[PDB]
């Protein structure tokens, strides 16, 4: 029988030192990053406005140890976004309860990428097309919401093939920070 | 008697606890004012992770000398 019982790379799980390291290796300095605990934000805001953006650990709580990375976005003026690598009805889930955080005046709106297209691996999408997110709703004439989500879709999508899961692969197992797949 | 306890979030918070007593108390204060269970907290002060049996001024922790607080968390 075909033995040896294997541990997939679906379940490589980012640490919050690992998402700030992430972040630290790409050259943002020593950031703060935000969380949703058992059911209420901490979200440094000032951060946020000075930082661009903050990744979001969702989902966990008291019991629930494993959770959901997102990324939140701040835009030109009183615009804050919400990138979920899951699609737009997940971050959807979060939009609420992370609104209540921002500053009088602000609206925080979800990019409506689509689900399915994640396919398990966690921390790459938040801290790849989060940042790209970002720097696509800053220019100068940014493009709409719409069309935002439609690309960071399509980029998923097409970074899918064997090449790009090969490529997450290599990256998601270079994660030195231990959070087991059963380790 | 007041320490702070600063976090990856950005938060302080503020402990009133006479240096004096062991680890497992400061745990036990930010468990009460926070609700993170003890278990899925590090403690870390001055780039050292603190025992449990050990005490508070063992590691020489005085008064507004600050620990850091990493939790045992992880997100897909």
């Amino acid at each position: 029988p075909l033995g040896s019982m294997p541990k997939y790379v679906e379940g490589v799980e980012l640490t919050q030192e690992g998402m700030h390291a992430i972040f630290a290796r790409m050259g943002y300095g020593d950031i703060t990053s935000g969380s949703i605990y058992n059911g209420v934000p901490t979200i440094d805001t000032g951060a946020l406005n000075r930082q661009g953006f903050m990744p979001v650990l969702t989902g966990v709580g008291p019991h629930r140890d494993s959770g959901h990375w997102i990324m939140l976005i701040k835009g030109p003026g009183n615009q804050y976004y919400l990138f979920d690598p899951l699609g737009k009805t997940s971050g959807e889930g979060y939009q609420n309860i992370l609104a209540a955080q921002l500053p009088m005046g602000s609206t925080l709106s979800v990019i409506p990428n689509g689900s399915g297209l994640n396919m398990g691996l966690c921390g790459y999408w938040v801290a790849s097309a989060g940042l790209r997110a970002h720097q696509a709703l800053n220019q100068h004439n940014p493009p709409t919401l719409l069309n935002v989500g439609q690309t960071i879709t399509n980029e998923m999508r097409n970074e899918l093939d064997h090449d790009g899961y090969r490529k997450i692969t290599g990256w998601l197992r270079a994660v030195a920070d231990e959070f087991p797949e059963g380790e | 008697m007041q320490i702070f306890v600063k976090t990856l979030t950005g938060k302080t918070i503020t402990l009133e606890v006479e240096p004096s007593d062991t680890i497992e108390n400061v745990k036990a204060k930010i468990q009460d004012k926070e609700g993170i269970p003890p278990d899925q907290q590090r403690l870390i002060f001055a780039g050292k992770q603190l025992e449990d049996g050990r005490t508070l001024s063992d590691y020489n922790i005085q008064k507004e000398s600050t620990l850091h607080l990493v939790l045992r968390l992880r997100g897909c």
